[PDB]
């Protein structure tokens, strides 16, 4: 049976961070029987901070700072998190299931120096 | 975005390849798609090959990757393996900007010929093992078995994936009934029936 | 068309693969398991190598001398064809008139057209 079709959205953007800006994944359509996901986020992490995902590095990219991501209820979540430490997120059989995250900045060096804020991530969504 | 047209293949032991949809449902969307699969411990191995392993989906589309039995017959003879599929789906870009690919993850398991056990006798088989604080599902079969709405009394405990011959354990409240229910996923995904579980 | 290079850290390609999918190519260079079809007959399952190619999807299907004799080719009565290698890569569509070649990405299906003049029977 199929799975869920994923449509992830992108964000626009010492420990002091930036408000949180909401993001949501969406599963849609999904299968008739899927049941649950494990879901988890990987990319390179901050040296500073091995839960905060790394800036691209460039002549023109900002410093001090690294991206952290937060689940609904705005607990951190665990980067590159091993699939044993997952739990499971149930989903609706057969209808749209939405995930909703928070991105914000975290700062790792003062003084912050500006400039490009920008990161890739991959979320991995194992099917039950 | 991407949907893959299965949530686990079974990998009959003789077959030459078996097949996996890749579909996006987006016209507006191109996507790359690399894919590849691990062994139960997450490394490539290549037990199992997928092809082609990397190419690019533009608009509504699908998309078969094969998978091919690459094991010159050295698995395990008496029970199934696990490998994962994984299957990558990374987006173009049109500022400061976090953008996202995403991987879909399924069990493949490599099932031999000529398994004492068929598989639909397989769920029942499962049998538990109680301590205070923990439950030990015990799984006598080949098969994995993808054990949910696993419940002492009132209570739902946490999903397992049982491997052939092996076991698993989660944790039990204190205050947690003594009858157990379970349920598995089968080889199609889907639930099967609610069975009360019996002790080992 | 843009993607993200980060995003293909891992292929050590990435340069010469996200070049080729910016300008629209499906597939890449490589070798793969393909369906091969000759004048719409299905003739094998097997891996076939594809290089880089004046075709229009931008790859080309390396098909030997024997293997398209297999599939009916009369090779004598193709100009040249005797004075390449065992293990050359027959440039098919050239050396025959009207003879086509297009591979089918989503499928994997090769299908190969040679006129029937060139064919043993």
């Amino acid at each position: 049976d199929n799975g869920c079709s994923v449509a992830a959205e992108s964000t626009n953007f010492i420990g002091a961070t930036t408000p949180v800006v909401p993001f949501r994944i969406l599963l849609s359509p999904c299968g008739n029987a899927v049941s649950a996901v494990k879901v988890g986020f990987t990319g390179v992490a901050d040296s500073h901070n091995a839960n905060l995902l790394a800036l691209e590095n460039t002549v023109s990219a900002a410093s001090g700072l690294g991206i952290q991501l937060l689940n609904e209820q705005q607990n951190q979540i665990p980067l590159n998190a091993p699939s044993s430490a997952l739990s499971w997120t149930t989903l609706t059989p057969g209808k749209p299931n939405t995930l909703n995250f928070y991105a914000r900045l975290m700062a790792t060096q003062v003084p912050v120096t500006a400039g490009h804020i920008n990161a890739t991530a991959t979320f991995t969504l194992e099917y039950q | 975005g991407v949907a893959l047209g299965a949530t686990r293949v079974i990998y009959p032991a003789g077959q030459k390849q078996e097949q996996l949809a890749v579909t996006n449902n987006d016209e507006n969307s191109t996507y790359l798609i690399q894919s590849w699969v691990e062994n139960a411990d997450g490394v490539k191995d290549g037990r199992f090959i997928v092809t082609p392993p990397l190419f690019a989906m533009k608009g509504k589309k699908e998309n078969t990757l094969r998978i091919l039995d690459a094991t010159n017959n050295q698995l395990p003879q008496d029970r199934e393996s696990l490998f994962w599929m994984n299957v990558k789906a990374i987006p173009s870009m049109d500022e400061n900007t976090l953008q996202l690919a995403i991987i879909s993850r399924i069990k493949l398991y490599y099932r031999p010929a000529k398994l004492a056990l068929p598989p639909d006798q397989a769920a029942e088989k499962l049998r538990f093992r109680r301590s205070a604080n923990s439950l030990t599902l015990i799984n006598p079969t080949p098969y994995y078995l993808t054990v949910t709405e696993l419940n002492a009394g009132t209570r739902v405990l946490e999903n397992a994936l049982v491997p052939p011959m092996g076991e698993s354990t989660v944790k039990l409240p204190s205050d947690a009934g003594s009858n157990i229910t379970y349920r598995t996923i089968n080889d199609y995904g889907a639930l099967t029936p609610k069975m009360t579980g019996v002790m080992e | 068309l843009y993607f993200n290079p980060r995003f293909l850290a891992d292929d050590p390609q990435a340069v010469a693969d996200l070049s080729r999918f910016e300008n629209g190519q499906e597939l890449p260079p490589g070798t793969y398991r393909v369906d091969i079809y000759l004048n719409n007959g299905y003739m094998a399952t097997r891996d076939v190598t594809f290089n880089t190619g004046d075709s229009e999807q931008g790859i080309v299907p390396c098909l030997t001398r024997a293997q398209l004799a297999s599939m009916g080719l009369n090779t004598a009565s193709v100009a040249g064809m005797n004075l390449l290698a065992d293990d050359a890569c027959v440039p098919l569509t050239t050396m025959v008139q009207d003879a086509t070649a297009h591979l089918d990405v989503g499928q994997q299906r090769l299908n190969l057209t040679i006129p029937q003049a060139f064919m043993s029977n």
